[PDB]
RNA sequence: UCCCCCGUGCCCAUAGCGGCGUGGAACCACCCGUUCCCAUUCCGAACACGGAAGUGAAACGCGCCAGCGCCGAUGGUACUGGGCGGGCGACCGCCUGGGAGAGUAGGUCGGUGCGGGGGA
RNA sequence: CGAUCAACGGAUAAAAGUUACCCCGGGGAUAACAGGCUGAUCUCCCCCGAGCGUCCACAGCGGCGGGGAGGUUUGGCACCUCGAUGUCGGCUCGUCGCAUCCUGGGGCUGAAGAAGGUCCCAAGGGUUGGGCUGUUCGCCCAUUAAAGCGGCACGCGAGCUG
RNA sequence: CGCCUCCUAAAAGGUAACGGAGGCGCCCAAAGGUCCCCUCAGGCGGGACGGAAAUCCGCCGGAGAGCGCAAGGGUAGAAGG
RNA sequence: CUGACUGGGGCCUGUAGAGCACUGAUAGGGCUAGGGGGCCCACCAGCCUACCAAACCCUGUCAAACUCCGAAGGGUCCCAGGUGGAGCCUGGGAGUGAGGGCGCGAGCGAUAACGUCCGCGUCCGAGCGCGGGAACAACCGAGACCGCCAGCUAAGGCCCCCAAGUCUGGGCUAAGUGGUAAAGGAUGUGGCGCCGCGAAGACAGCCAGGAGGUUGGCUUAGAAGCAGCCAUCCUUUAAAGAGUGCGUAAUAGCUCACUGGUCGAGUGGCGCCGCGCCGAAAAUGAUCGGGGCUUAAGCCCAGCGCCGAAGCUGCGGGUCUGGG
């Protein structure tokens, strides 16, 4: 028995199956915001990044800011350009959204 | 190992892929015997006719 | 007699009688059972017979169990026609019996009159019929 | 209450001969082992017909095992009504479902009148440990008439059961006996026609 | 009497054309369906029609994933 | 490189249902708000957002219970490739090899991959 | 863009029938006659016995149902004959199978006896004259020991008949 | 009499009968394309007129829904709305 | 060497069998709306349902167009074997596109066709050439270059017609079954089991008894043991059912079973298998091909030879191709 936050979160990362690409991989809970890139062919992830292992504090819409300009160096260091963005169930808006400005004014390619 | 085959029974009137094996084989006449190597892919030809022909185990 | 309410279709192909029978070869119901031996079609115009000479000699008491089914439906051209314009037209419904089918249990009966009740079968069904009481391996499976 | 029996082993034969024979191939087998085994009919059908799955039969084995079994299963051949086939279960201390036979007493009020008693189960699934195993299971059925439905949840228990199966199950039933004048009546009206399904 | 029977279209040659381990080259058909009896693996082209094409030039193999249904892959050799 | 824990893949019910217990420090989840962004074919339900006082009651995670479901041999048997016979027939036997399905014996209240938090 | 060119791979943009006045080239590839194979149908026979038969399952009877022979009915397939194998009925000539109409020998009888219903063995002879109509059939007329059913290309036109 | 679907069809393709069965010679201006959003039919219990069945809610609930039209194939982790 | 074909290997698959998980079928059973009927109201339900029976469940079943499962096989590719009137690119020259019998599956037919339409194979066609099979294109054996008055076998035969055993060993049949068939009927008979009854004397024959309530009852007109049934219980017993058949208008009566004796050892009834009987009547004269065979000259099992084909070897040589 499905429900539909699972549905959501299927539906779109069916849709980002076909690219192929590295997926950013969002987890968003109340407290804090996740992101760490898997390659979908061999299952192995390349490098992580967040808000709580980070230590952040507050807002999780600057915060999320905070944790894409602290994800994409790491990607820009092992050569990691161009990728694919993922919401999974959540809506591209808010904090994901900042998130993701987060990346793009990172350095990432999306 | 090696195998003399000897041919008992003619093969008019039967299917015409038994008439390949037999060709595979080298029979073009009766009573013809041949002596070969033993190895499944000569062996599993002798099998689908081993009604109609003998085999004598040899070295 | 015997026939089916509905059907999805009116007509059927006629199949093969090879093999012996997949279910119904042991005693389940009652305290003796028949077990036919010839396969052959059988139609309920056929069963009736048995049914009601069967009834007929209990006058009252014992159950009368079919385990078969008249599933196949029989056809038939018109008379002095030609091979072909369509095929025959469906005018009964027969049953595919097979070696070991047991198509009549029955209990409440004694030995005797289960013996006589079973013999007038034999007679009126065209297969070779044989008695038989239920034992441990009708019991069993 | 418990029979015994001889069998041998058997490794290189064909089931087929030794079944012609007179030897009925099988194999024993419980959680523990497995073995295959034989048994000869004319000495199995004299000790089946009685106690077929309702009681115990201990194997003797040419080393001279004792060993208490209960036959599973039987594969009966589908064309001779001749058992092709058995099955042995090997029992411990450990329970395990089972069957017995019911013993049914008393005279029903229906069959008075001239009806039929069917008797759905006259075995019932029960577990328990092969020493707390009774031989059978009485049920009054002296209060039948025509007709009321019995079920498995009447069953009274000796200790140490367990049933094995939902108590809804209806185990025996008292029939409408059959009648001449039935008959009559039977053949008054005529059946409608086989209505098909419109395709499409 | 007559007959209302006799109607019937033709044969559609229905199933797949290359099998495990075979050679093909960019562009030739895999496969041949109606619905998805299979579904698109690794290189793996199908159009409108579910006809099964070979992305590249590479082998092709086989394999059931059970309830998502058997996929196919055509690995560069 | 050992425990628990947050994502995320794979195997595709041996992984579900049901019932019982259990854990809040971190986490996670409910939760406190509806001003802001957004939202309701009505509704801050969900979705969205800002927070942190309360809270394991739910859900989820971790474990026991095999009621149900799932998985399933050993055989023998069914069928049959090849090779043969019988029977007027319907169809039936034998040799060689392959060998079901159903049932029976019992096995299942998951396994594992990488990256991450704390613990050791 | 003009498609019931819907016979849809579509002759031309223009097209029904009649032929006992018929012709040519063909077919036993292909109906009608005949044999053949089948026995669907028709004829005859046997199974089981509910019941009728006052009583009495069978003296004769035999619901519902079942197993077969014969190749005489209509049909099925179209196998040799269309460089022909003359089609129904009648005349004539016989011979043949008994599922026997009469005659002979019989069991059973609801057989007092006569006469008779049913079952058994048996083809040796017999199996009448006529009106009707083309009739085969069949109703009727006076009889009868009885006025039988079938086979031989529904025998028989290189014998007539027409 | 052209075309589609079922099986006959003998586990590739294919396979004929005057064999057994239903459909077509249209439609959609969105019922096409792309983003996002969402899950049914059906059973238990409740409820204005008002329901076996109108709509909504509570429990169960894998496709038995539905997708213009016959059929199969396919299918909600959508193709459906 | 790429071919028919053989082995390893992975993939493609859904018919036989199999089963209820979907769609349908579904006899009986359990539950329960619903009604129909019926007690009981117009006063509105209630209760009983040996009534058909929705939904749901159980026991047991069915399907070419149903499938929770699913091979033997089929195909394709990879590689190995394998060299043959095998394979392939291009070029020229055709013939056929009336098939037929059979075998396996299916339909159409009527579980008919010397019937037809389909997929696979063989064969006849084109091998009416050869041995069998009595002759008979397609059933079995076997592919003829021809020349030997040599040899060995296949099918099939080995009593004579006619070459080879009236050859051995066990067992079967008594019907000339063999040498055309059925459902069915049977003191036919042979091979394996199962049993009981019977010297706590059976079966066969020979000697007594075989009774009462009660002409019982639902009961209608007679139903006295001897018509159906919703009764079968008992008494006295060595033994006796409230009656096996025969018998009556009911009766009456005889008798079966039965217990006892009489004679002193086997008897009779169920279930499997071999081979036989009746079932079995048609048209020109008979019949297994014949003559004729009964410890076979038949059926079953089981052995050692021989006969015998244009099939294979020796030997005499033609011709196409290949190595030299
Ligand atoms: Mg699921
Ligand atoms: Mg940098
Ligand atoms: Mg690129
Ligand atoms: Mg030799
Ligand atoms: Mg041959
Ligand atoms: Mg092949
Ligand atoms: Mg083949
Ligand atoms: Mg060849
Ligand atoms: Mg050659
Ligand atoms: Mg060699
Ligand atoms: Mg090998
Ligand atoms: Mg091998
Ligand atoms: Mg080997
Ligand atoms: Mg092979
Ligand atoms: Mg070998
Ligand atoms: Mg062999
Ligand atoms: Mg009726
Ligand atoms: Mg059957
Ligand atoms: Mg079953
Ligand atoms: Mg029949
Ligand atoms: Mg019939
Ligand atoms: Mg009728
Ligand atoms: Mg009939
Ligand atoms: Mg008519
Ligand atoms: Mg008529
Ligand atoms: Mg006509
Ligand atoms: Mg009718
Ligand atoms: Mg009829
Ligand atoms: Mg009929
Ligand atoms: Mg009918
Ligand atoms: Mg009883
Ligand atoms: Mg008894
Ligand atoms: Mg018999
Ligand atoms: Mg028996
Ligand atoms: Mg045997
Ligand atoms: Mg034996
Ligand atoms: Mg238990
Ligand atoms: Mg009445
Ligand atoms: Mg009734
Ligand atoms: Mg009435
Ligand atoms: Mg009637
Ligand atoms: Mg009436
Ligand atoms: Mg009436
Ligand atoms: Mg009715
Ligand atoms: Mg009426
Ligand atoms: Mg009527
Ligand atoms: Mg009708
Ligand atoms: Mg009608
Ligand atoms: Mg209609
Ligand atoms: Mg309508
Ligand atoms: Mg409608
Ligand atoms: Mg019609
Ligand atoms: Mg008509
Ligand atoms: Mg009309
Ligand atoms: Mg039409
Ligand atoms: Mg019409
Ligand atoms: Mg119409
Ligand atoms: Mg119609
Ligand atoms: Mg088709
Ligand atoms: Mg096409
Ligand atoms: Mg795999
Ligand atoms: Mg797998
Ligand atoms: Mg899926
Ligand atoms: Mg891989
Ligand atoms: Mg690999
Ligand atoms: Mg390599
Ligand atoms: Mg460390
Ligand atoms: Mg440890
Ligand atoms: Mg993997
Ligand atoms: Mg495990
Ligand atoms: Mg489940
Ligand atoms: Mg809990
Ligand atoms: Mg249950
Ligand atoms: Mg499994
Ligand atoms: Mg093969
Ligand atoms: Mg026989
Ligand atoms: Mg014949
Ligand atoms: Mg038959
Ligand atoms: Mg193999
Ligand atoms: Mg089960
Ligand atoms: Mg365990
Ligand atoms: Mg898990
Ligand atoms: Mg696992
Ligand atoms: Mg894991
Ligand atoms: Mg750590
Ligand atoms: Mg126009
Ligand atoms: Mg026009
Ligand atoms: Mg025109
Ligand atoms: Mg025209
Ligand atoms: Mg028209
Ligand atoms: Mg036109
Ligand atoms: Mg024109
Ligand atoms: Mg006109
Ligand atoms: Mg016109
Ligand atoms: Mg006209
Ligand atoms: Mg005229
Ligand atoms: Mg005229
Ligand atoms: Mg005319
Ligand atoms: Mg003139
Ligand atoms: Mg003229
Ligand atoms: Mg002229
Ligand atoms: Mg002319
Ligand atoms: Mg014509
Ligand atoms: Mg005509
Ligand atoms: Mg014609
Ligand atoms: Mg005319
Ligand atoms: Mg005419
Ligand atoms: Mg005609
Ligand atoms: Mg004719
Ligand atoms: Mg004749
Ligand atoms: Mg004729
Ligand atoms: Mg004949
Ligand atoms: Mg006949
Ligand atoms: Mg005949
Ligand atoms: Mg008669
Ligand atoms: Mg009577
Ligand atoms: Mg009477
Ligand atoms: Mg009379
Ligand atoms: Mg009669
Ligand atoms: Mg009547
Ligand atoms: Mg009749
Ligand atoms: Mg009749
Ligand atoms: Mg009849
Ligand atoms: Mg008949
Ligand atoms: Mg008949
Ligand atoms: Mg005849
Ligand atoms: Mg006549
Ligand atoms: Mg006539
Ligand atoms: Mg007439
Ligand atoms: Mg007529
Ligand atoms: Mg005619
Ligand atoms: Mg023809
Ligand atoms: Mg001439
Ligand atoms: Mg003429
Ligand atoms: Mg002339
Ligand atoms: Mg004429
Ligand atoms: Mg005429
Ligand atoms: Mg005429
Ligand atoms: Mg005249
Ligand atoms: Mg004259
Ligand atoms: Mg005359
Ligand atoms: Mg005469
Ligand atoms: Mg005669
Ligand atoms: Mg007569
Ligand atoms: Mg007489
Ligand atoms: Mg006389
Ligand atoms: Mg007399
Ligand atoms: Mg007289
Ligand atoms: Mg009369
Ligand atoms: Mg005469
Ligand atoms: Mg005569
Ligand atoms: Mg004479
Ligand atoms: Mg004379
Ligand atoms: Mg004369
Ligand atoms: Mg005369
Ligand atoms: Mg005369
Ligand atoms: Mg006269
Ligand atoms: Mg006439
Ligand atoms: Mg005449
Ligand atoms: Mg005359
Ligand atoms: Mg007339
Ligand atoms: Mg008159
Ligand atoms: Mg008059
Ligand atoms: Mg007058
Ligand atoms: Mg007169
Ligand atoms: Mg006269
Ligand atoms: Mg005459
Ligand atoms: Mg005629
Ligand atoms: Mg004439
Ligand atoms: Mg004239
Ligand atoms: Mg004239
Ligand atoms: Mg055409
Ligand atoms: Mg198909
Ligand atoms: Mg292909
Ligand atoms: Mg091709
Ligand atoms: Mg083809
Ligand atoms: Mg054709
Ligand atoms: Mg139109
Ligand atoms: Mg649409
Ligand atoms: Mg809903
Ligand atoms: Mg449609
Ligand atoms: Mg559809
Ligand atoms: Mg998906
Ligand atoms: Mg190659
Ligand atoms: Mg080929
Ligand atoms: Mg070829
Ligand atoms: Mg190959
Ligand atoms: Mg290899
Ligand atoms: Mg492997
Ligand atoms: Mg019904
Ligand atoms: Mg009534
Ligand atoms: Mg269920
Ligand atoms: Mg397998
Ligand atoms: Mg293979
Ligand atoms: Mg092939
Ligand atoms: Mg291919
Ligand atoms: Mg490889
Ligand atoms: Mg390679
Ligand atoms: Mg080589
Ligand atoms: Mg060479
Ligand atoms: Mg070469
Ligand atoms: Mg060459
Ligand atoms: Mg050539
Ligand atoms: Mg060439
Ligand atoms: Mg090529
Ligand atoms: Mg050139
Ligand atoms: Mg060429
Ligand atoms: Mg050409
Ligand atoms: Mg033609
Ligand atoms: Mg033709
Ligand atoms: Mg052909
Ligand atoms: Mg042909
Ligand atoms: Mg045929
Ligand atoms: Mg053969
Ligand atoms: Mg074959
Ligand atoms: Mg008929
Ligand atoms: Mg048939
Ligand atoms: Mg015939
Ligand atoms: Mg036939
Ligand atoms: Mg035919
Ligand atoms: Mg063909
Ligand atoms: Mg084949
Ligand atoms: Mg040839
Ligand atoms: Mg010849
Ligand atoms: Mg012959
Ligand atoms: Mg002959
Ligand atoms: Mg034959
Ligand atoms: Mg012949
Ligand atoms: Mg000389
Ligand atoms: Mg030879
Ligand atoms: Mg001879
Ligand atoms: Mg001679
Ligand atoms: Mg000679
Ligand atoms: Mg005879
Ligand atoms: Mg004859
Ligand atoms: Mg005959
Ligand atoms: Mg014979
Ligand atoms: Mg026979
Ligand atoms: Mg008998
Ligand atoms: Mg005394
Ligand atoms: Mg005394
Ligand atoms: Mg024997
Ligand atoms: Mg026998
Ligand atoms: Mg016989
Ligand atoms: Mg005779
Ligand atoms: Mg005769
Ligand atoms: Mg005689
Ligand atoms: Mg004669
Ligand atoms: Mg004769
Ligand atoms: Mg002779
Ligand atoms: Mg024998
Ligand atoms: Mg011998
Ligand atoms: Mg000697
Ligand atoms: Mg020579
Ligand atoms: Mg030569
Ligand atoms: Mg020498
Ligand atoms: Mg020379
Ligand atoms: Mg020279
Ligand atoms: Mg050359
Ligand atoms: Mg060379
Ligand atoms: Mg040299």
């Amino acid at each position: 028995r499905l429900t539909a936050y699972e549905r959501r979160k299927f539906r779109v990362r069916n849709r980002i199956k076909r690219t192929g690409r590295l997926r950013l991989s969002v987890f968003r809970s109340l407290k804090h915001i996740y992101a760490q890139i898997i390659d979908d062919e061999k299952g192995v992830t390349l490098v992580s990044a967040s808000s709580l292992a980070l230590k952040l504090k507050g807002n999780k819409t600057e915060v999320a800011r905070q944790v894409g300009r602290a994800l994409a160096e790491k990607a820009l260091a092992l050569g990691i350009k161009q990728v694919a963005f993922d919401r999974g169930p959540y809506k591209y808006h808010g904090r994901v959204k900042a998130l993701a400005e987060g990346a793009r004014e990172g350095g990432l390619e999306f | 190992p090696r195998l003399k085959v000897k041919l008992v029974k003619s093969p008019i009137g039967y299917p015409k892929d038994q008439k390949a094996a037999l060709k595979a084989l080298g029979l073009r006449r009766l009573q013809q015997e041949r002596v070969l190597e033993d190895t499944p892919a000569i062996r599993g030809n002798v099998e689908k006719v081993a009604h109609l022909v003998r085999v004598e185990v040899v070295e | 007699m015997l026939m089916p309410r509905r059907m999805k279709y009116r007509k059927q192909q006629r199949g093969r009688l090879k093999g012996a029978t997949k279910g119904g070869d042991y005693v389940a119901f009652g305290d003796y059972g028949l077990v036919a031996l010839e396969p052959a079609w059988i139609t309920a115009q056929q069963i009736e017979a048995a049914r009601v000479a069967m009834v007929r000699h209990f006058r009252r008491g014992g159950k009368i169990f079919i385990r078969i089914f008249p599933d196949k439906p029989y056809t038939k051209k018109p008379l002095e026609v030609r091979m072909g314009k369509g095929k025959g037209n469906v005018e009964g419904y027969v049953a595919v019996v097979k070696p070991g089918r047991v198509m009549f249990e029955v209990a409440g009966v004694t030995e005797e009159q289960a013996m006589e009740a079973l013999r007038i079968a034999g007679h009126k069904l065209p297969i070779k019929t044989k008695i038989v009481r239920r034992d441990a391996y009708d019991e069993a499976q | 209450m418990e029979y015994r029996l001889k069998a041998y082993y058997r490794e290189g034969e064909k089931p087929s001969a030794l079944r012609r024979a007179g030897k009925l191939p099988g194999v024993m087998y419980n959680r523990h082992l497995n073995r295959k085994v034989y048994v000869d009919l004319v000495e199995f059908d004299k000790v089946f017909r009685q106690a077929s799955i309702h009681h115990v039969i201990v194997l003797e084995l040419p080393d001279g095992q004792s060993l208490p079994t209960l036959v599973r299963q039987v594969n009966l051949d589908k064309r001779r009504r001749r058992p092709e086939h058995v099955d042995f279960f090997v029992l411990s201390d450990e329970p395990v479902e089972m069957y017995v036979p019911l013993r049914f007493v008393g005279t029903p009020a229906g069959v008075r009148a001239g009806g039929v008693l069917q008797e759905i189960h006259r075995d019932i699934l029960v577990k328990v440990s092969p020493r707390n195993i009774p031989e059978f299971i009485e049920v009054d059925v002296s209060g039948l008439e025509i007709g009321d439905s019995l079920h498995a949840s009447d069953l009274k228990l000796p200790p140490g059961v367990e049933l094995a199966v939902s108590p809804e199950e209806t185990i025996a039933a008292v029939v409408p006996p059959e009648d001449v004048e039935k008959l009559a009546e039977e053949a008054a009206a005529e059946v409608a026609e086989p209505e098909v399904i419109k395709k499409g | 009497g007559s007959t209302r029977n006799g109607r019937d279209s033709q044969a559609k040659r229905l199933g797949v054309k290359r099998y495990e381990g075979q050679v093909v080259r960019a562009g030739n058909i895999l496969v041949r369906q109606r619905g998805t009896r299979f579904k698109p693996g690794k290189n793996v082209g199908m159009g409108r029609d579910f006809t099964l094409f070979a992305l590249v030039d590479g082998v092709v193999e086989f394999q059931d994933r059970g309830r998502l249904g058997r996929y196919v892959h055509v690995r560069p050799l």
